[PDB]
């Protein structure tokens, strides 16, 4: 019993750290077979920062202007390309740690393991899910670009996001690994801001499922919703609307429960209306949005507390 | 912006 | 000028239709390379499509029970797998005709086009959405299952779709090609039903550039909406909310055009509570969801007629 | 269902 934000065991991400500097700027990469990864604004005069061109900036390089540090050893830089936002730069050594990976574009709403780094040295790890404006609520101070977040199937380590910078209001945005930003921000220093955010509904009822499979069922009700009427309601508490395929996934959660899926939806529509006051659901005050159906399931015995 |  | 419900050519999607018999069931596969794929519901007797069981029913074929037909040539099957719902067959000769070619999973509201095939002899081609309920709206009579949509992307088929059933309203259902079916449905002979389906408001407002760029602004009006609002209409009107990463999309039309989203939005808004009797746009009568943005680009002027 |  107990349900916490669990993170992903880091061991194989750590064994790909490294420390990629250009110029005067240094920062993180990601050490797989022969290439590393890393920002492409590792390049860039801070100054120009403001105004970029990427391609111009590039093409001034050559392959030692930079150093890869992984360890105390010096890997050699013998190629590189831009990729998007990114730069891969291709070293004389092969990764001996490199796990089995896959790239993976992750979906809003979905969560995963963010491992911070500074200066190519693992510092810590957690766990945050892709919100529907594009940004994570992440834990980043400075030298941290480069810092990776990943899930793990198995022994192989899919890779869905690489860190390049924080916004206004402190949340935080980088690119898939192959460089495309999550969200419609840029790596250029200018006015850019984390759109308007809704509440993830799958996950806040999958964490639902997850209060009545550990044995709290206080919350529940003698009452059914159409999906169209808890979307009215939804919307009132912006939250996202729930859509079928939403009903689909909870599948298992609510077979393991024996709670309909809109038989739940009810039951949320009374705690948005309502309140919790006083009481808490998972030693939560609040309805937390930051567990998938699958991260329940993960964690959760497949038998209920009946 | 603030590039970490 | 014009703007018509456009196929992509399907000269390379021909080049790799084959007919596969099992037993007495007759339908269409897809040989590519050395691989011949179609509905595993080929091996069904048609009295235990009631409640088939394929792993059990497969163990009792071998590779001779199937024969793979291409044009007045035999093709000797020496493998066999089933994939999801999917039969990946090897024959003893790699396609000669096999495009470049990509297998992807659609996402709803996307469109693609459908060669429909008979004996494995294409006969027909038309375009059609993935319906935010996973059917189609497809035109198909018996022993077209294996028929394929696809799109093309240069001189690459990407492949999307494989055909298994009709519903009983008439729509059609099918997998992607690696097995795993659109929609909550499945290939055996059951009480299933297409779910309640959404107009795609994505598409609609793209259908609505491609009015002005053609030359129309009948419709247009001196009104803006938020987004939040335009939704509480969308939904009375069951259209599809409207999302910021939709309004991102719909970028160069608004760009081309010189009409902010919401503006167009505004002028949906109105079309939806006024209606637009008498008139039509583009020559429809009605309000048109089946061309998405990158369609609108594809086939209109990159010049607007202003 | 009919299967096609």
């Amino acid at each position: 019993s107990g349900f916490r934000k669990m993170a992903f065991p880091s061991g194989k991400v750590e064994g790909c750290m490294v420390q990629v500097t250009c110029g005067t700027t240094t920062l993180n990469g990601l050490w797989l077979d022969d290439t590393v990864y890393c920002p492409r604004h590792v390049i860039c005069t801070a100054e120009d920062m403001l105004n970029p061109n990427y391609e111009d900036l590039l093409i001034r390089k050559s392959n030692h202007s930079f150093l890869v540090q992984a360890g105390n050893v010096q890997l050699r830089v013998i190629g590189h390309s831009m990729q998007n936002c990114l730069l891969r730069l291709k070293v004389d050594t092969s990764n001996p740690k490199t796990p089995k990976y896959k790239f993976v574009r992750i979906q809003p709403g979905q969560t995963f393991s963010v491992l911070a780094c500074y200066n190519g040295s693992p510092s810590g790890v957690y766990q945050c899910a892709m919100r529907p404006n594009h940004t994570i609520k992440g834990s980043f101070l400075n030298g941290s670009c480069g810092s990776v977040g990943f899930n793990i199937d198995y022994d192989c380590v899919s890779f869905c996001y690489m860190h390049h910078m924080e916004l206004p209001t402190g949340v935080h945005a980088g690119t898939d690994l192959e460089g495309k930003f999550y969200g419609p921000f840029v790596d250029r220093q200018t006015a850019q801001a984390a759109g308007t955010d809704t509440t993830i509904t799958l996950n806040v009822l999958a964490w639902l499922y997850a209060a009545v499979i550990n044995g709290d069922r206080w919350f529940l009700n003698r009452f059914t919703t159409t999906l169209n009427d808890f979307n009215l309601v939804a919307m009132k508490y912006n939250y996202e609307p729930l859509t079928q395929d939403h009903v689909d996934i909870l599948g298992p959660l609510s077979a393991q429960t024996g709670i309909a899926v809109l038989d739940m939806c009810a039951a949320l529509k009374e705690l948005l209306q309502n309140g919790m006051n006083g009481r808490t659901i998972l030693g939560s005050t609040i309805l937390e949005d930051e567990f998938t159906p699958f991260d329940v399931v993960r964690q959760c015995s497949g038998v209920t507390f009946q | 912006v603030t590039l970490x």
